RNA sequence: UUUACUUAUUCAAUGAAGCGGAGCUGGAAUUCAUUUUCCACGUUCUAGCAUUCAAGGUCCCAUUCGGGGCUGAUCCGGGUU
RNA sequence: UCUAAGGGUCGGGUACGAUCAACUUAGAACUGGUACGGACAAGGGGAAUCUGACUGUCUAAUUAAAACAUAGCAUUGCGAUGGUCAGAAAGUGAUGUUGACGCAAU
RNA sequence: GCUUGUGACGGCCCGUGAAAAUCCACAGGAAGGAAUAGUUUUCAUGCCAGGUCGUACUGAUAACCGCAGCAGGUCUCCAAG
RNA sequence: GAUGGGGAAGCUCCGUUUCAAAGGCCUGAUUUUAUGCAGGCCACCAUCGAAAGGGAAUCCGGUUAAGAUUCCGGAACCUGG
């Protein structure tokens, strides 16, 4: 599943995590995708939407809160937003989304 | 406060001592995305209404 | 109610039209740890605030006090 | 792309020309001896075209449409990449590094900017770079 | 150390209102004095603040809620049928 | 013998609201164009508790369509609403927890609360804390709609008055014990000088029906009658049964 | 006696603001000659912004700066609802 | 009259030194006409019966109680064109800035 | 150390603990402004004026109320070893 | 607690923004002239009620038989112009 794929991208690409860094990966036509939070709060939502559109970066709406998206990355924190610099063996890049 | 010069009562950013800057962060963020996805929104249903 | 240091300045004061009297106070005071030396404070009178001018340096002092207009009304001491 | 580069407009969000739109002319994308960290190197407008109307005749309409502009290092991360593009190159050589540093320099500058937006407002090519953004 | 065996928060009633009265107090007060989740920005950080308002530390949101306690069942349900009930009108 | 108790309530010298420190009445909007032709947006900018109150109110506020300000309002906050939530009021409105509706756009079954009486009074059926009320059906023909009260009783009112979606919030206020004299001092500090209560069967005669005797006792039975007269109402008025209520009640 | 009416009387509301009747357009709708009708007829990802008789259009004053009409904002009835 | 325990501040290449300033607590000697919380200050205790649960309250000036109150329990009225109450009357008034998780009455 | 002030926090509530005058700020951009010289009194300095009534003392085992220079009653601030 | 009002034989009782045609500011228009009209607003509809609540601004030293943050000396500050 989704999650399964996140796993395999944590375990064999390369990723960072959390708002701003995601937004200097945006600026550096640096990430592949970015997963969002269900509960991230509109605005933030739009911004990056907006940065990424801008950079030609698609985007994925995770169905679940920061808790998960922290835990789906396999940390004890939480996080509001994720980006993928390098798709490693995973293929979220080229599957559905 | 009437006794007591301008500079005590603002600083210089846009609703310099009124609203808190991170605040005018905000504001401005916000505003730009809502009128932006303002032409957004007018061209699809532009699309919707000759698409129908 | 208000300090000066300028000695430009304070001569400037001297002569501004509201400034009808000024007064010289000579203090004794000791320097560093060692020995003493008389210092001086030119206090000018003007409407509103008193300003004082300090001239620890004797000599800047009664070079100081020939300087003062010769119309002004000065107290010493 | 490497999106902020050569053209970009951008809404400045903070200090001062917060909330005032720039453009980009020339990107440090990383590094600087004395900035340490991604900026543009901008010019923006601080005091916009007041709004015209058919009322407006005469040399009202000449001083409802006076521009102050204004030019700016400024930090990535207080810069809104719009998705608007102005061109740049009649000034390329008014904003530069050394164009920062001496004051008179600084001046001289915006002279030319300032012209040069209100060649531009005239006859109004960018017509949004011209327009207040409100909040 | 267990400090007491069975009236918890309740003891600074000592002995008094009866054992039973204590008891339906004691429910209510680990409720109203808890620590709860954020819907918004998904931190356990909503205490209460006078029955029915219910606010978090950080982010700042308040929520009307119940008397003691953030989420009430009848609040729940009619929450889903309210949005059952909704969904109807688009379909 | 003397004006009892229950009497004196009624010039309310020492017997009125206690009502300095209230936030103002609570009501919905004004009943204008906005709100009953289509809709209009508001922001909750503040949910707070008013003294003497279970239910906390929510301060919500609107453009002026007529003006340019904005007018703030004082709603009773459903369980859910929060602060920079967008509230929508009016005919066109959609269903959603905080939204104010004509009960005439809102299926059977739908749960909503503040609900006017008649078109516009701005909110009178189930306030208190924890209440609602159920639309349980509709007659488009003379626009009626047939609503539960918190009470039980049914009653139909017209499709145009207006409700809030949900329920109030604060409930379950009343599950927990007093335990002290002092809270029901509290409490009753900040509504009505009716705390405590002397029983009548402890006063003289001249003092209440009950009063006087030998043993503490009422003397005669203790319901009154309907047509009975000021003076005379203590204990059970107009009571058509008494007694332990035996057995499952529920309004059938 | 029932059940209709509204101007008496009665109750609420609002700085008496958008009521009633028609019309424009969109269209569901099915045409038994062509329309017989019924609905609509600017706002819902976001804790921004919304005011100077409105910019636009157009006609005037005798071109000065200023300023006015109409339109933008359909018509009719003055029953505030 | 002794002993022990409990702290501060400083320089240390990328183990300790130096000093200054506080009554607490415990242990050990000696000593006296066996005294020493030396004045002051400062709970009598126990076992049961009756009775009100408690805290609170009253008869100012013969009754402080087992009386009143109280939380808790139960019953009654009422959806506003209403219930309870006020007023000679009223385009009058209390509850009511209220709405059954409410107000009123036992 | 003692008294008082104050801060950053924490406990409590079916209790969540006034109002108004008044002062400032911001959004807005009507307007009014320069080169042969304009704008500026929220920067400094400078000039004038500020009325009316109270103001002593006691505040208690003698200045108050208890028929009184009554062992009674009568609100409060300061506080050494 | 006045007032348009409504009761009351009446002394008066009710009501306080109430079922009222409820009032004044900013400058422009004057260069007969002193202030008529020209805009646009603002509809807030009395007033009394705190010498402990809110609140513009002063201090030190000296001085009297008896006054003093009030006089004298010095040095400040606020409000209006
Ligand atoms: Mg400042
Ligand atoms: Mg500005
Ligand atoms: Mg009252
Ligand atoms: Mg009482
Ligand atoms: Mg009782
Ligand atoms: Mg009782
Ligand atoms: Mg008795
Ligand atoms: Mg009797
Ligand atoms: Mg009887
Ligand atoms: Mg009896
Ligand atoms: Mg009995
Ligand atoms: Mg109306
Ligand atoms: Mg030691
Ligand atoms: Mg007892
Ligand atoms: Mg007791
Ligand atoms: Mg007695
Ligand atoms: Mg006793
Ligand atoms: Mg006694
Ligand atoms: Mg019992
Ligand atoms: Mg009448
Ligand atoms: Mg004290
Ligand atoms: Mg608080
Ligand atoms: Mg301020
Ligand atoms: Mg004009
Ligand atoms: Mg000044
Ligand atoms: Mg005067
Ligand atoms: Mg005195
Ligand atoms: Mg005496
Ligand atoms: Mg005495
Ligand atoms: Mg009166
Ligand atoms: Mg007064
Ligand atoms: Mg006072
Ligand atoms: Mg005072
Ligand atoms: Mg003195
Ligand atoms: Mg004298
Ligand atoms: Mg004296
Ligand atoms: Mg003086
Ligand atoms: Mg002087
Ligand atoms: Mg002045
Ligand atoms: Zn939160």
């Amino acid at each position: 599943s989704i999650n399964q794929k996140l796993a395999l991208v944590i375990k064999s690409g390369k990723y960072t995590l959390g708002y701003k860094s995601t937004v200097k990966s945006l600026r550096q036509g640096k990430s592949k995708l970015i997963i969002i939070a269900a509960n991230t709060p509109v605005l933030r939502k739009s911004e990056l939407e907006y940065y990424a559109m801008l950079s030609k970066t698609k985007v994925y709406y995770f169905q679940g809160g920061n808790n998960e998206l922290g835990t789906a990355v396999g940390k004890l924190f939480r996080v509001g937003v994720v980006s993928i610099l390098e798709a490693g063996d995973s293929d979220i890049l080229t599957t559905l989304a | 406060y009437a006794t007591v010069s301008k500079t005590h009562k603002t600083v210089s950013r846009a609703y310099g001592g009124s609203r808190c800057a991170n605040c005018v962060k905000e504001r401005i963020i916000r505003a730009f995305l809502i009128e932006e996805q303002k032409i957004v929104k007018k061209v699809v249903k532009e699309q919707t209404e000759a698409a129908k | 109610a208000r300090e000066i240091t300028d000695i430009k300045q304070f001569l400037e004061l001297t002569r501004r039209a509201d400034v009808k009297t000024a007064t010289v106070k000579i203090n004794k005071k000791l320097n560093k740890a060692g020995k003493p030396f008389r210092q001086t404070k030119f206090k000018v009178r003007g409407s509103s605030s008193l300003y004082t001018l300090v001239i620890n340096d004797a000599g800047k002092a009664k070079k100081l006090i020939q300087s003062l207009p010769p119309t002004l009304k000065v107290n010493r001491l | 792309a490497k999106f902020l580069k050569a053209g970009k407009v951008a809404v400045v969000v903070r200090g001062r020309y917060a909330g005032k739109k720039v453009v980009i002319v020339k990107p440090h994308d990383e590094g600087s001896k004395s900035h340490p960290f991604g900026h543009a190197l901008v010019a923006g407008i601080e005091r916009y075209p007041l709004k015209v109307t058919k009322k407006h005749g005469a040399k009202k309409v000449a001083k409802r449409t006076k521009i102050k502009p204004f030019i700016k290092v400024v930090n990535y991360n207080h810069l809104l990449p719009t998705r608007y593009t102005l061109d740049v190159e009649a000034f390329k050589s008014v904003v530069s590094t050394e164009t920062f540093e001496q004051p008179s320099q600084r001046e001289e500058a915006k002279k030319v900017v300032k012209k040069a937006f209100e060649e531009r407002h005239q006859a109004g090519k960018n017509q949004w770079f011209f327009s207040k953004l409100r909040f | 150390a267990k400090r007491t065996k069975k009236v918890g928060i309740t003891g600074k009633y000592g002995v008094r209102y009866g054992s039973s009265l204590r008891r339906q107090v004691k429910k209510l007060e680990i409720q109203q004095h808890a620590r709860y989740d954020c819907s918004f920005c998904g931190k356990k950080t909503v205490k209460r603040g006078a029955a029915g308002i219910w606010t978090c530390s950080c982010c700042k949101k308040t929520v009307a809620g119940g008397a003691y306690t953030v989420s009430t069942a009848a609040a729940a349900t009619v929450r889903s049928t309210i949005r059952r009930l909704r969904e109807m009108v688009e379909a | 013998g003397r004006v009892i108790r229950n009497q004196r309530k009624g010039a309310g010298s020492i017997f009125t609201s206690h009502t300095r420190l209230r936030q103002g009445a609570a009501k919905l909007r004004t009943l204008d164009y906005a709100e009953r032709h289509g809709y209009i947006r508001g922001i909750v900018k503040q949910i707070v508790h008013d003294s003497g109150r279970g239910a906390p109110l929510a301060k919500v506020v609107f453009r002026d369509p007529y003006k340019y300000r904005l007018r703030e309002e004082i709603f009773i906050a459903n369980e859910g609403v929060h602060t920079g939530q967008f509230i929508y009021a009016g005919k066109k409105a959609s269903l959603n927890v905080g939204n104010v509706l004509p009960l005439g756009s809102v299926p059977e079954g739908t749960i909503v609360s503040n609900v006017e009486e008649k078109p516009g009074d701005r909110g009178a059926l189930a306030r208190a804390s924890g209440n609602y009320v159920i639309i349980i059906g509709h007659n488009p023909d003379e626009n009626k709609t047939r609503v539960r009260l918190p009470s039980g009783a049914k009653k139909v009112i017209s499709s145009d008055a207006r409700g809030v979606i949900g329920v109030i919030a604060g409930g379950g206020r009343v599950d927990k014990p007093l335990l002290k004299a002092g809270r029901a001092f509290h409490k009753y500090r900040l509504k009505r000088n009716s705390w405590p209560k002397t029983r009548g069967v402890a006063m003289n005669p001249v003092d209440h029906p009950h009063g006087g005797g030998n043993h503490q006792h009422i003397g005669k039975a203790s319901t009154i009658s309907r047509g009975a007269v000021s003076g005379q109402k203590a204990g059970l008025i107009a009571a058509r049964r008494t007694g332990l209520l035996r057995g499952s009640q529920k309004t059938q």
